[PDB]
């Protein structure tokens, strides 16, 4: 169900970054569970991974340095809504 | 005399009741045209570069909110997060960390209206969008850039978040602004316009220093103004109120809608953003 999104501008992508919403309502302790689901599940496969900042207030998820190829496998994890890779933003 | 712009929005020391938070560079907090008016947060998350310079922006964007000189909203307190690295560049996961971050603190010490400047711009973003629609469902005003690119707004965040209020750019003749071959943003995604050319503002090359700069930054800087002025006279007012109160002060149909592209004249708004009376 959950859906994986990046920037159209394509100089403006920063791979290798990921923000991974959870549903609404998803509460801070389900959103920690999940990014350590996402970590023992990517080094079972090889991959280090790095969770740089786990948000709650404004949308429940985390933000994940990782390697793209793992975006099927988080898609999959529970209460998931989307993933967006990073992307720039400039001063107007 | 005046600066031009200042006289535009005029049909006091106001928007006391209201903090403007400002999600942007780096700022020389000590220059004095804003010393005392601007609180620097802890807060900073920014990217890997590819002190005066670095602070350009933000220190010219907070003088024209709250400046004692040339400002527009004189009384107005701000409180800067650093989302901007020194060439101006930021992350959308750092910004979705600022407002956050604005958010916490609202409710750890909360006082009155909040505003909360976006003067900044990347491509539609889902999430950023997203962030902007719960902060601005919780009770806080955000006002966004339209964006540099000469485009339809609506192909760049948090421009194209309909619960932001997004500002476009013109001039001293109330026509968009040119930027060099690009220029402000339009489209059904921008909600007025405001000053945004030559606008005189504090300058971090030194504490008294002054530099006129362009850009939609600089417009909906005037709007957060105009904002902070609105909501400390009418305290009670809802984001839904205030946007009605923004179109009904602003001055209508003097763009001239020829610079647009044509299918976009229909869907850009014709309105110049004003104080009330």
């Amino acid at each position: 169900t959950a859906t994986f999104h990046r920037c159209a501008k394509d100089p403006w992508r920063l791979p290798g970054t990921y923000v991974v919403v959870l549903k609404e309502e998803t509460h801070l302790s389900q959103s920690e569970r999940t990014a350590r689901r996402l970590q023992a599940q990517a080094a079972r496969r090889g991959y280090l991974t790095k969770i740089l900042h786990v948000f709650h207030g404004l949308l429940p998820g985390f933000l994940v340095k990782m390697s793209g190829d793992l975006l099927e496998l988080a898609l999959k994890l529970p209460h998931v809504d989307y993933i967006e890779e990073d992307s720039s933003v400039f001063a107007q | 005399s005046i600066p031009w712009n200042l006289e535009r929005i005029t049909p006091p020391d106001g928007g006391s009741l209201v903090e403007v938070y400002l999600l942007d560079t780096s700022i020389q907090s000590d220059h004095r045209e804003i010393e005392g008016r601007v609180m620097v947060t802890d807060f900073e998350n920014v990217p890997e570069e590819d002190a005066s310079k670095c602070d350009s922006h933000g220190t010219h964007l907070a003088g024209v909110v709250s400046g004692r000189d040339a400002g527009v909203a004189k009384g107005a307190s701000m409180r800067s997060l650093r989302v901007l690295n020194c060439q101006g560049k930021g992350t959308v996961s750092g910004t979705l960390i600022g407002l956050e971050f604005i958010r916490k603190s609202q409710l750890v010490q909360p006082v009155g209206p909040l505003v909360v400047l976006l003067p900044l711009a990347g491509g539609y973003s889902r999430v950023l969008n997203a962030a902007c629609q719960r902060l601005a469902r919780a009770g806080v005003v955000l006002v966004t850039a339209a964006g540099n690119f000469r485009d339809d707004a609506c192909l760049y965040s948090p421009a194209s978040a309909p619960e932001v209020i997004t500002v476009g750019a013109t001039n001293a003749q109330d026509q968009p602004v040119t930027l060099g071959t690009l220029g402000t943003n339009f489209g059904r995604c921008v909600d007025l316009f405001a000053p945004g050319e030559d606008i005189i503002g504090a300058s971090s090359d030194c504490s008294t220093c002054f530099v006129s700069q362009s850009g939609t930054s600089q417009a909906a800087a005037h709007v957060a103004g105009i904002a902070a002025m609105m909501l400390s006279a009418e305290p009670e007012l809802t984001l839904a109120e205030l946007r009605q109160r923004l179109i009904h002060f602003s001055a209508k149909d003097v763009i001239n809608e020829a610079w647009f592209p044509e299918d976009q004249r229909v869907l850009t708004p014709n309105l110049v953003a004003a104080l009330p009376p």
